[PDB]
Order: structure tokens, then sequence, then C-alpha cells
RNA sequence: ACUAUGCUUAGCCAUAAACCUAAAUAAUUAAUUAACAAAACUAUUUGCCAGAGAACUACUAGCCAUAGCUUAAAACUCAAAGGAC
RNA sequence: UACUUAAAAUUUAAGGAGAGGGUAUCAAGCACAUUAAAAUAGCUUAAGACACCUUGCCUAGCCACACCCCCACGGGACUCAGCAGUG
């Protein structure tokens, strides 16, 4: 899971900042404009601001990469609670798949421009990135075997390298 | 196609050109083996004179013999040019009138 | 805009899918022997590739997968 | 102390990986003329160089200075220089860090940090 | 008349005239009628095509596919095949 | 060919700006990398590696071959691919 879960009895991003100024409002319309009268589209607008007071330097901008990053992190950890009941729906496995690539493309083009912002992004969202591989590695069931085997052999033969070293080292030091 | 594309493949590769019944060469020397008749695709009518040859690379072929009236036989030694014969489908060899066995056709 | 160009796919194509009924059981025997073949020249290839770097057995532990064989 | 043998005394690439010991795999692109099209395309080739401090990373600009004697049999150059670091760039105009095409500090302050 | 099957639940199969027979994107409507269809046309990038048949075939490789799919020739034959009116 | 030290002609070795035949139904090669405590796990490749096939090219000329076994200690089927000439 995350770190931070909004509480039930946490105002919805609309009134969030208005209740407070209000004097005094019964427990009921507080529970009324609480997240739990709300659906769940409505505690996720109450995730994103969390994550952006924590990461972004102004939060007041959702159009910079960083924002754009931490609005597909959430829905990306959105979609995949919702495949977990719907192991058979097709339109949001593609959706999950497509916000994961573009959340990558969106982190290629961070990196390369701010480097610092990238790296606090990925620490505090908790993304790794791994850079595109240079060349595309082809995958069957002959391949996966010899491979498997040319690096097995290779192993082998350096192992016998290291052996007979630590021998012929062995046997020139009892000479002198 | 885009000049990034025409630069990637470059020029059309072009088809080796098969040889033909000579193997392009001018000519063959073959011997007789057996002398038939063929008879032309629609909607031609004859009886064209043709003759079955041993060529010197060693594989046989079917020859047309041009003109009116040969002596060729079995055991002949005939010299081979191309040129296939319009009527006669799988004929693409002729025989050399006026060298080594066969003659040239008699002047009536 | 006639269909001819099809009609002549759907010949060659209804033909050549009664020969396939007839010689069914023969092109079965045809594609078993052809991955057996297909195996043996898998084996070959890997038993050249530990030879060649001067090992004079497989590395331990090793089995060459059997990838053709009616393991699904 | 006798130059280099080798063509590219001097050559600007892209480090397209780093996962040797001090060695970054850089990737340089000259302009050829296409005779046919009379047009110029990139033709790119794979330069090692000697990465001291391994202070390269994937993406960045770098100036190699090619070495008097071959390291080894592919490494023939040193890393001179990184022109640009990878998302962190600075303006050679200026002087100010900038993201993009954007001044991370304005030209007119002067934060001297 | 009655089956396989069309239904549900798991997995496979990966093929359609899967055709708006129109790749995508951004422009322009005049300094522009091969025909028909759906007016013409520029630029950018990738894919694809190079007479017809042989051939949605042979062989090769990959695949839960085993009378399968994708990939895909040559010999040889012909002087045409094909589109619109 | 000059000097007690230098101008050429001609080669050899290690290399690389760029260019350089065909087949992709040859798509993976399988040690092909770096460091220098000897560790790290890398290197080449759809921008065509590797495999196979074909071919003398760069033309004031150049390259390879010299009975055959790429070589030639050795071995063998033991020499005109120098001029003329023969089968
Ligand atoms: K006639
Ligand atoms: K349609
Ligand atoms: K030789
Ligand atoms: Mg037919
Ligand atoms: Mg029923
Ligand atoms: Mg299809
Ligand atoms: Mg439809
Ligand atoms: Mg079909
Ligand atoms: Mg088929
Ligand atoms: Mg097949
Ligand atoms: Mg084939
Ligand atoms: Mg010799
Ligand atoms: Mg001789
Ligand atoms: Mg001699
Ligand atoms: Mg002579």
């Amino acid at each position: 899971k995350q770190d931070d879960e909004p509480p039930s009895s946490a105002f919805i991003k609309e009134y969030k900042d208005i209740i407070p100024n209000i004097e005094k409002v019964d427990d009921v319309v507080k529970r009324i404009l609480s997240l739990e009268m709300a659906s769940r589209k409505e505690k996720l607008k109450i995730k994103q601001e969390q994550l952006m007071n924590k990461i972004v330097e102004n939060p007041e901008d959702s159009r910079t990469l960083e924002a754009q990053i931490i609005a597909l992190t959430v829905r990306i950890r959105n979609y995949e609670e919702h495949m977990q009941k719907h192991r058979k729906d097709k339109a949001h496995k593609r959706h999950l798949l497509m916000s994961i690539d573009r959340r990558k493309k969106l982190l290629k083009i961070l990196r390369q421009t701010n480097y610092d912002v990238f790296e606090k992004t990925c620490k505090e969202l908790g993304v790794e990135y791994t850079l595109p591989p240079l060349h595309f590695q082809k995958v069957h069931r002959r391949f996966l075997a010899k491979k498997a085997l040319c690096i097995r052999v290779y192993q082998e033969v350096q192992k016998l390298k290291k052996q007979k070293r630590a021998l012929k080292a062995a046997a020139a030091a009892a000479k002198k | 196609a885009t000049l990034n594309q025409m630069h990637r493949l470059g020029p059309r590769k072009e088809p080796p050109k098969r040889l033909g019944p000579t193997e392009g060469r001018p000519q063959l020397k073959g011997v007789v083996l057996r002398t038939f008749i063929r008879k032309p695709k629609k909607p031609n009518s004859a009886n064209r004179k043709c003759c079955r040859v041993r060529l010197s690379t060693g594989k046989e072929a079917v020859c047309f013999i041009p003109g009116e009236g040969h002596t060729l036989q079995e055991h002949h030694v005939v010299l081979v040019e191309g040129g296939r014969t319009q009527d006669l489908p799988g004929v693409k060899l002729k025989v050399v009138r006026g060298k080594y066995d066969c003659g040239h056709v008699q002047k009536k | 805009k006639n269909v001819l160009k099809i009609r002549r796919r759907k010949m060659n194509h209804h033909k050549y899918r009664k020969l396939v009924k007839r010689t069914r059981f023969l092109r079965r025997k045809v594609r078993e022997g052809r991955l057996k073949k297909k195996q043996i020249k898998f084996e070959k290839d890997l038993k050249r590739i530990w030879l060649k770097a001067g090992l004079k057995e497989a590395p331990e532990n090793w089995q060459t997968p059997k990838i053709y064989l009616k393991n699904k | 102390i006798v130059r280099s043998s080798v063509h590219a005394k001097w050559v600007v690439g892209k480090v397209i990986g780093t996962a040797m010991i001090k060695t970054a795999k850089v990737r340089a692109t000259r302009l050829v003329l296409d005779p046919y099209l009379l047009k110029y395309f990139n033709k790119r080739k794979t330069y090692f160089a000697h990465d001291a401090l391994q202070q390269c990373s994937v993406g960045d600009i770098v100036l190699l200075r090619a070495l008097p004697v071959p390291r080894s049999k592919h490494v023939k150059h040193e890393l001179a220089e990184i022109i640009f670091k990878v998302g962190r760039v600075i303006d050679p105009v200026t002087g100010k860090p900038c993201a993009g095409t954007a001044y991370l500090e304005s030209p007119l302050s002067e934060p001297r940090e």
C-alpha cells in the first residue's frame, strides 16, 4: 500500500478550505460533506493534492512534468485496485498499461531536462525508472535455451582458469 | 517513398539473369538420340520436325530442325543454337543447317 | 467490380483443403519426423559450443531442453 | 608528447552506456553525403572512452580526447569534458542553469550561490 | 424431427469483404476535370508495391496452434493479366 | 646516393574521417568486453552482427597465386598459369 490514505472524516476538495472558516457546522453537515458520503473519484482528488504539496515546489501549478507524473501515479494505483476485483476487464487493463507507459515517457523527458526534480519525484513517488535498452532482444524457447548454455559454458571455462592460476601460483610459492 | 526510405534501401535490387537452354553460350554440340514429330499448339496445324539431342554439357534437350527436309538420324552430330520455336512449346533450341552431320537444305 | 480474382483463389483453397484431407495421415508423419530432426540439430548445435570452448563434457547439471516435443 | 595516430583526435558524442568499469560507451555522429540523393544523413560510430572518475551518465554530451597510446583494443580515447550533463545543463551563453528552452535561474538575477 | 453449436464459467485458438476497400497529422480552396467513386492538392514520418499465373503454394523459423496461423520463394507457362467507360 | 651523419626510392607493422557485392526464409553471434587489489558482467547486432554464396580491382596500374595439401617442417596423386608446341 502507500503511506497516506485520506481519512473518512476529511472534507471534499471543494469545501476543504471553506468549512474551517465557518464558525460552527453540525456533525451531520460535516458527515455529508466528508469523504464518507462521496464517490471514489472525490477521494482521488484528495490523494493527488497531498502528493503535490509533498513533492512539487509550486503546488498551484498542475501543468509541470512533475505534476503530470503525480496525476498519473494516482490513476495508475487506482487502475491497479480496479483490476484486482475486475480480473477480466480488458478496457481498464489497457488503461493501466497505457498510463504506466505514459508515466515512463514523462519521466524520460523530466530526466533529460530537470534531473534534480526527477530524482526527488522518483524517490517520493516510489517509482523506479529503467532506461530504454539500446537493442531489442528476441525471445523464444530455442534462443533462451542456447543463451543459457552459452552463459554456463563461459562460467565453467572461467572457473577452470581461476583454479589453474591458484595451483600455478601455489606451486611457485613453494619453490620460492 | 520518402528520401529517408530511399536512403535506407538504396537502388532497386536486380534479379539475376538466369541462363537459358544454351547456358549463356553461343552454341552447343550434341548427339542426336531420337527423331520425332511435334504438333504446334493451336491455332496452327503442322507436323514440325524435331529431334532429341544430348548436349556437350550432358543434359538432353529437344531441338527444332528448320528447313524443308533433313537427313538426320540417331548418333549424328549437330550444332544447336538458341531461339524458341513460337508454336512448339518447350522447344528452346534449334539445329544449325550446314554444320557437322546436318547439311544445308537441298534447293528445289 | 467482378469477383473473378476471388474465384481463382476460392478454387485453389478448396482444392488445397481436399488435398490436405486426403493425405492428412502422411503429413502427420512428415511433421513428427521433421521435428525430431529439428531437435537433433538443436542438440548438436549446443554440443558444438561447449566442445569448441574446450570443455570435454557439457556444463555440470545441464540437460538440453526438449523444446519441439509435445510438452504443452 | 606525440599525438595519436587515429583520425578522431577530438570527437563529440552522447554517452549511450556506462556499464563497463571506468569506461563510457559514446555514440558520435557525423554527416555523410548520399551520392544519389545529394543529401546529408547521420552516420554514427561508437567510441570507448576512459572515464577515470566514473563521472559519466547515460545521455550526456561529452568531449573525448584521443589517447597517445591505445589503452586496450577498443579504448583509444579519454573523457576530456562533459559538454552537457543530462538534465543538468548550464547555458554557455549566459551561464545560468536551464531545463530545456527555459531558465531555471533568471539571467537578470545574480544569486552567486 | 433431432444433434454439434450458439449461453455461463476457466483456458486456448488469432482468423474475416477485420472494407469508409480512405495510414496519421497540419495546411490551402487558386494561383485544379483520365474515367468512376469520395472535389483538388501541398508538406512531414513510417509502412507497402514493382506484368500475370504458378501462390492464402513448397521449404525455413516462431507459436497451448498437429487436416492450424503468421512468415513466404523458384522452376515452369503465358503476351498479356487487370481497372473504368 | 650522400655524411660520420640525411635526402630519396621501395617496403613492412599497428591502425581508422568516410566509402565498399548478394541473400534477412542467414536474426541472433556465443567470449566475441572493461578494469588491473585481479574484481565487474560486459562486447557485437534490423543504422544488418553472425552464417552462407558469388566475384580479382583500385586500371600510367594494383592485388593474389606459382604441381596439389589455404601454409609446406613434412607428406602426396610430383610441376610449361615462361616462349613455341602436343594430348
Ligand atoms: K494458322
Ligand atoms: K465494406
Ligand atoms: K595456394
Ligand atoms: Mg487454380
Ligand atoms: Mg443442443
Ligand atoms: Mg490477415
Ligand atoms: Mg466490421
Ligand atoms: Mg487464409
Ligand atoms: Mg500455408
Ligand atoms: Mg510452411
Ligand atoms: Mg525457404
Ligand atoms: Mg602453394
Ligand atoms: Mg599445369
Ligand atoms: Mg614453373
Ligand atoms: Mg604455354
